RNA sequence: GCUAAACCUAGCCCCAAACCCACUCCACCUUACUACCAGACAACCUUAGCCAAACCAUUUACCCAAAUAAAGUAUAGGCGAUAGAAAUUGAAACCUGGCGCAAUAGAUAUAGUACCGCAAGGGAAAGAUGAAAAAUUAUAACCAAGCAUAAUAUAGCAAGGACUAACCCCUAUACCUUCUGCAUAAUGAAUUAACUAGAAAUAACUUUGCAAGGAGAGCCAAAGCUAAGACCCCCGAAACCAGACGA
RNA sequence: CCGAGCCUGGUGAUAGCUGGUUGUCCAAGAUAGAAUCUUAGUUCAACUUUAAAUUUGCCCACAGAACCCUCUAAAUCCCCUU
RNA sequence: CUGAACUCCUCACACCCAAUUGGACCAAUCUAUCACCCUAUAGAAGAACUAAUGUUAGUAUAAGUAACAUGAAAACAUUCUC
RNA sequence: CUCUUACUUUUAACCAGUGAAAUUGACCUGCCCGUGAAGAGGCGGGCAUAACACAGCAAGACGAGAAGACCCUAUGGAGCUUU
């Protein structure tokens, strides 16, 4: 055995990496995903295409009825 | 450094055991020539250039320069607000808690190395707060260095200890190139 | 290598430039420590720069999460989906400055 | 030469030249001409007179003997009444 | 020493929904540590690969070298193991989708030789790997016809584009 | 103190990941690989004089193909174009024979003009003025 | 091959134990301590390294003349044969002269 | 022009 | 290193060595330039600049008698016993600017330097002391911890 | 997917301190480990040589009773290589620690065993679960070469430029060493892993300190002195001598 | 493997001879000759490298440098200016 | 007309000599102090291998090649041949 | 020997079982002429050319094996002889 600790924690890494891709995870949400802020990632949808967006109505176009409807079983379930 | 011996130590190629005889003749085998089975290109042979200690890295600056990073290390912590003069070590109590309580309502540091004249004439009851504690170290004037100074943040002197240092530090900035060492007896030394 | 490598044709995202210039940056993670050398050029980056940077791109979102941490680094998402992890680590503001500007210039 | 003796490991001089040699403080070396004592029947008046004179050696030669000899013969003496005092030091020398 | 092939039976899929189809049963087995090449036994695991368990059973039946007669003992009890643990309903509708040798833990004597000279000689080892499957054999891929031969040539005369301009 | 390399095995993957592709022992054998993705490299740099030069030489291949259709000849379209101060390299010249034949045509007599009008000065001592196309603007 | 398959166990040290605490306390005992002693004097170790510093062959030799007389036998000799190859090396192989 | 003549050398048994 | 040889291989010859040749140290005859070097005697020199130097600073006192454990109390000169030094030798230098009435006692005194000395009012003597009673008279502390 | 890979202990090294030193019975100098019979044998004595001197022939450092200094000085010497004092001076001293190794390392050592040799003598290799194995249908997998999954299609140091496209087109005389000069049909190399090779004085330079003084007695000094930093490899003969073992 | 045995040790014998000599990047850099039991090597010089100090260096105008003598040679040396 | 790493053009620029020499960086390891998904400033050193007919171990190539082996029948009792 | 032939055994080749050694820079390993460290599968100009095993042959790979024992060199050794 060999002192050190810096290759072995370097090893872990590409070994994590090449787990990864024999296994790849599934797909998630950006949302589910650290780093994000949904009130301040919808206005800069506007800012970045130069229009003059309203709020209230930008973040109803977003809501599906399939969300909706999903979102009250969750509800249901917790008595919420 | 000055007082590291390293005790690291090798065998060289005559040290290892054995390894007296040629292996094998010098021509006609086919094979590579060798004269020892300890020879530093061999599995268990010797080391070629290895530690040979124990190996001393002893060497003195000179006096001047040791007593002149002393005053540096003593400016540098006035001027970072991290010296704090006192006229008495002595604590209303020997619990170490109330020493760690008054180090953070003052907003010392983390660490702090108090700084006593002598070593007989130290308090007892801050001798016994710092004695179980691991930041709060007690030391006597004479033990002062300037790696000490460096690790804790904090440097607590009394005013005894002031013009103890005063005294000896300055006694180099005019004195005579010496004639025979300052142990021996002088007209005005000590004092 | 390029035999040993892979390529692609120019092109560009959703026609870009043609009708209207569209920012393909859409997202900066920084990941700086409070404590650490390695992270001294990323946190006076933070101090300074980039506030007015965020300013002159408000289409681009900027999360700076302050962490313990030995390697600094920034995430560049963009609108196609691409995802670029750059390491900031023991570099001055300047160098912090010119590799974010490139950051937002890419598509 | 030897650079580390055996019971002191310290340089060592090389005796041969100290007793032909002489090493003023400023650091030049004088000697003596090779063949001054020699055959001197059938040499001119002329060529025994620069046979007999005391002269100086060059860079390379005193480069030389001052690595065959140790600090101790390069040091400043105090002689009494010696011939070569007003040798030990150079005067309106530049560069 | 590896032992992932004994594992892969050890796996328990999720039930299937009703609009599913049928999941074809796989069955691991394997035999560890033959006194056998497996440069030798490689020649009889190439036959059998793809055949069916019956038909397989019969080419190792009739067969004159060693490797037969004991890939036939792990396909025979593979067969049997397959109907009574891994529930698969016939035991002729089976074949091998997979088999294999393998290099086993081998031993090192001495073959002397003249003039006081010597050798090293090996005792070789194998393992042999097989994998079942439920089903009947895939029908082997027909050899490409003239009309796939023209039909490919062509499509490579449509790919074709010009080279180094714009 | 005894110190041994603890990442020799990053040290030669940066090697291998470019030897991926070989053939051969020289795709996972450090000692074989090193020397042809040396090899490899050294190619690659010299490679981009060899590009820039055959380059040239398909262009002006494709222009005297384009030429030969009009009854050209490389030389006369090229050197007759600059006569006529139009300053269209050979890469130009190529994708427009390609992309825009009415154009190279045109081009093309364009040179077969100029070129049938230097002949005529030729043949006259002087006293014949220039040709139309004959003409070169100046710039001061 | 040849490089470790899980992480070694984390590697604690206490930075404020007696000895690192107390580090290069008393150097400076001659300046303020009237020169009563010398720092070497704190110098713990071998009695023929106490205040010294050589070479190897320096070293071997000042081994061998301070407690040579109670070496033992296999580990005198090789000191002995020590000095004789370090003598020949320092003194008539190198690239200067 | 001396008989040259190496003898065999056999290794560890135990190998 | 070099390629091969005696240079890549660490094995050039001594210093000196001129490759065969009679050496440049051998060919060169012998003469007595230090021949008895270690029994000759040296006297470091005294200017009497130093002298009014160290006596404007009230290094040496004039008041007293000098002798040479003041001078060296006052390290106004640095006498080496053992570098077959026998004491100080009072040289002229200085002579004209001197101006201290002293009473001096030196080894060697050349006779500018005595009428130098002389003329101001004072008084300068030639005393021997050799090399064990030279030691002592300059380091008197160290010979009393001694018990002779 | 096989073969394998991976581990942290065993203990070891250098110091310090302390002087060290047996046992049940029985057997053992004859052919040792052999209960029992007439004997008288007795110990001491300059090491040599390799090597250096570019040969060699006088000569060529080897703890010898206190660190330092005197001093590489006196002195010796084919007065060459090199060797080399003393008078005198006069210091410190609290075992239980480590900028030492961690299974090709560190003792050869799991052992002076196995094995080789008539004998003197030479002399190895290796181990790895877990709190529990009275939990063993157990501790996941991912990594060298080598193979397998999966033989092959004109043409060429095997690649590079590229290309819609693997190949086809174009370009291109392996590497190290050694040489006036090597694709050379000159040397070495099957490959993987691990191990495997620049050690220091003199002076000078650079950066601090103090300064006609410097230095924690010694020494140097006509700006010097103190301190630090930074320059000198590995394997290999035939041989020579001493002392043992062998008809 | 007896032109004189084997083992251990002196011994890390010696070898001007062969072989080998391990991270990245930039820069300057091809050399008259003398001596030597010396020509398979070494030392000095010459060339080359680094640091420092200082002032000239290269190119070159006239004028100028042998008689004896066979090639009445191509040229050189010296040299302000530039 | 073709035709270079010559030269121009757009941008950039320390980025093509052996031995030798000077300089700028640096992997990993230990120590001091930081740091705390693996780093920083320093101090140290058994501090870096595509080559020594290199050392040890593993596995290939040659190669499933060279080579090796059991007299006959039968009731396994026995008999037969040599 | 002219001048060889036939048969038997061994070997041989095929099946089965067991299973070495020297050698090996990497190889996708052709011919002619020319070139070149002066004798080219690898360079230049031409010709030839789907892929692949087995059995034979010994012209070449300056084929393998043994750091040429001939020759010279080394201020390298040794044996013998001698005014
Ligand atoms: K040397
Ligand atoms: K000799
Ligand atoms: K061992
Ligand atoms: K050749
Ligand atoms: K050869
Ligand atoms: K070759
Ligand atoms: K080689
Ligand atoms: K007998
Ligand atoms: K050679
Ligand atoms: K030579
Ligand atoms: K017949
Ligand atoms: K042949
Ligand atoms: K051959
Ligand atoms: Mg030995
Ligand atoms: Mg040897
Ligand atoms: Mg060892
Ligand atoms: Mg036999
Ligand atoms: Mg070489
Ligand atoms: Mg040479
Ligand atoms: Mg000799
Ligand atoms: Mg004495
Ligand atoms: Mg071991
Ligand atoms: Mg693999
Ligand atoms: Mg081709
Ligand atoms: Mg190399
Ligand atoms: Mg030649
Ligand atoms: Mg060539
Ligand atoms: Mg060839
Ligand atoms: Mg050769
Ligand atoms: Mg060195
Ligand atoms: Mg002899
Ligand atoms: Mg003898
Ligand atoms: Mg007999
Ligand atoms: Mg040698
Ligand atoms: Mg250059
Ligand atoms: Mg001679
Ligand atoms: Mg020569
Ligand atoms: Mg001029
Ligand atoms: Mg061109
Ligand atoms: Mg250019
Ligand atoms: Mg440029
Ligand atoms: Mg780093
Ligand atoms: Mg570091
Ligand atoms: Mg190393
Ligand atoms: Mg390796
Ligand atoms: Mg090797
Ligand atoms: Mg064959
Ligand atoms: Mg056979
Ligand atoms: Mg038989
Ligand atoms: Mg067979
Ligand atoms: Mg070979
Ligand atoms: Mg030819
Ligand atoms: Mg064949
Ligand atoms: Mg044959
Ligand atoms: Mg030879
Ligand atoms: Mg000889
Ligand atoms: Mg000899």
């Amino acid at each position: 055995v060999k002192k050190g600790f810096r290759a072995a924690f370097r090893f872990q890494k590409e070994l994590e990496r090449q787990r990864l891709l024999r296994c790849p995870p599934p797909p998630v949400r950006r949302s589910e995903k650290p780093n994000w802020d949904y009130h301040a990632e919808i206005q800069a949808f506007g800012h970045r295409l130069q229009e003059n967006f309203s709020l209230d109505l930008l973040k109803t176009a977003f809501v599906n009825s399939c969300y909706i409807k999903s979102e009250e079983a969750k509800r249901q379930q917790l008595g919420i | 450094n000055f007082k590291r011996i390293s005790y690291a130590k090798t065998k060289t190629r005559a040290e290892v055991r054995g390894g007296g005889r040629k292996p094998w003749p010098q021509k006609g085998t086919g094979r590579a020539r060798h004269g020892s089975i300890r020879s530093p290109l061999w599995r268990g042979g010797g080391v070629a250039h290895g530690p040979r200690g124990p190996t001393s890295y002893y060497y003195m600056l000179p006096m001047k320069v040791r007593a002149l990073g002393l005053k540096v290390a003593l400016t540098v912590k006035l001027a970072q607000d991290d010296l704090h003069i006192m006229d008495s070590l002595e604590l209303p109590t020997g619990d170490p808690q109330y020493l760690t309580e008054l180090a953070h309502y003052r907003r010392w540091g983390d660490s702090v190395l108090l700084v006593d004249l002598t070593h007989e004439e130290m308090p007892q009851s801050i001798v016994e707060a710092t004695s179980r504690l691991k930041t709060f170290n007690l030391i006597p004037a004479v033990g002062l260095n300037v790696h000490s100074m460096l690790k804790h943040q904090t440097l607590v002197l009394t005013l005894p200890t002031v013009a103890f240092l005063e005294d000896k530090l300055l006694w180099q900035d005019s004195r005579y190139r010496p004639l025979y060492p300052f142990s021996l007896p002088y007209s005005d030394f000590p004092r | 290598t390029a035999r040993g490598t892979p390529s692609r044709f120019l092109a560009s995202v959703l026609h870009n430039g043609l009708g209207r210039y569209v920012q393909q940056l859409q997202r900066l993670s920084f990941s700086v420590s409070r404590d650490g050398a390695s992270s001294r050029g990323a946190r006076e980056f933070v101090e300074r720069e980039v506030i007015d940077f965020a300013r002159r791109n408000p289409g681009v979102v900027i999360y700076v999460n302050s962490r313990p941490c030995c390697v600094p680094r920034v995430v560049a998402e963009y609108l196609n989906g691409a995802v670029r992890e750059e390491s900031i680590h023991c570099k001055s503001v300047e160098e912090i400055s010119t590799l974010v500007q490139k950051l937002a210039d890419q598509s | 030469l030897t650079y580390f003796s055996a019971r002191k490991g310290k340089r060592k001089t090389v005796k041969a030249v100290i007793d032909r040699f002489l090493r003023l403080h400023c650091g030049l070396w004088v000697r003596r001409k090779a063949g001054y004592k020699k055959k001197l029947w059938k040499k001119t008046p002329a060529r025994k007179k620069r046979l007999r004179e005391f002269v100086f050696c060059n860079k390379t030669q005193s480069k030389l003997l001052d690595k065959m000899t140790t600090s101790f013969w390069k040091r400043r003496n105090w002689y009494v009444d010696d011939p070569y005092q007003k040798y030990h030091d150079r005067t309106n020398l530049k560069v | 020493i590896s032992r992932k092939w004994e594992k892969k039976n050890k796996i328990v899929y999720p039930p299937q929904l009703p609009g599913e189809p049928r999941r074809p049963a796989e069955i691991y087995h394997c035999r560890r540590q033959i006194k056998y090449s497996k440069d030798k036994m490689w020649y009889l695991a190439k036959l059998i690969r793809g055949m069916s368990i019956d038909q397989a059973l019969a080419q190792l039946e009739f067969n004159d070298k060693k490797g037969a007669k004991i890939i036939k003992e792990v396909l025979l009890e593979a067969q049997d193991m397959a109907v009574r643990d891994h529930n698969v309903e016939f035991r002729s509708n089976l074949y091998i989708a997979e088999s294999t040798s393998g290099r086993g833990q081998c031993l090192k004597r001495i073959r002397y030789h003249g003039r006081g000279r010597f050798g090293i000689m090996e005792k070789v080892y194998c393992h042999y790997f097989v994998k079942l499957v439920e089903g009947p054999p895939p029908p082997p891929e027909p050899p490409k016809t003239a009309v796939a031969h023209a039909k490919e040539y062509i499509q490579q005369l449509r790919s074709r584009t010009i080279v180094h301009t714009l | 103190l005894r110190n041994r390399v603890t990442d020799r095995y990053f040290r030669i993957q940066e090697v291998l990941k470019h030897a991926r592709h070989f053939r051969g022992r020289k795709n996972r054998c450090y000692r074989l690989a090193v020397r042809t993705v040396i090899r490899a490299f050294v190619k690659c740099t010299k490679a981009r004089y060899l590009k820039k030069k055959n380059m040239r030489t398909l262009w002006i291949n494709r222009i005297t193909a384009a030429s030969q259709e009009h009854g050209l000849k490389y030389p006369a379209l090229i050197g007759n174009l600059v006569k006529c101060q139009v300053e269209l390299n050979r890469k130009v010249l190529a994708d427009l024979a390609i992309y825009e034949p009415k154009t190279f045509k045109s081009l093309a007599a364009l040179a077969s003009r100029r070129r049938h009008e230097g002949f005529a000065a030729a043949l006259g001592d002087g006293k014949e003025p220039e040709g139309i196309f004959s003409r070169v603007v100046q710039y001061h | 091959i040849g490089i470790r398959l899980t992480l070694p166990p984390p590697k604690v040290v206490d930075r404020w134990n007696e000895k690192r605490a107390m580090f290069g306390v008393y150097d400076n005992i001659g300046i303020l301590g009237n020169f009563e002693k010398h720092p070497k004097e704190l110098i713990r170790g071998p009695i023929w390294l106490r205040g010294w510093k050589g070479n190897e062959l320096q070293r071997c030799i000042r081994k061998r003349k301070m407690v040579g007389s109670r070496m033992f036998a296999d580990d005198l000799h090789n000191l002995n044969k020590r000095i004789r190859y370090l003598y020949k090396h320092f003194n008539r192989h190198g690239k200067f002269r | 022009t001396k008989k040259r003549f190496t003898p065999p050398i056999y290794q560890p048994k135990f190998k | 290193r070099g390629h091969k040889g005696e240079r890549q291989r660490g094995t050039r010859p001594r210093l000196g060595f001129e490759g065969g040749q009679t050496p440049f140290y051998i060919r060169i005859p012998k003469y007595g330039f230090n021949e008895g070097h270690s029994f000759r005697r040296q006297y470091k020199p005294l200017s009497l600049n130093r002298l009014q130097y160290l006596i404007d600073l009230g290094r040496v006192d004039p008041s007293q008698p000098i002798d040479l454990t003041q001078l060296v109390n006052g390290r106004g000169v640095t006498i080496q016993p053992l570098k077959r030094d026998y004491g100080v030798q009072l040289v002229e230098e200085g002579a004209d600017t001197f101006t201290a009435k002293v009473n001096i006692e030196v080894q060697l005194a050349s006779e500018l330097a005595i009428a130098a000395i002389e003329k101001n009012g004072g008084v300068v003597t030639t005393a021997f002391y050799d090399p064990r009673s030279l030691d002592i008279v300059c380091k008197p502390v160290p010979f009393f911890l001694r018990g002779q």
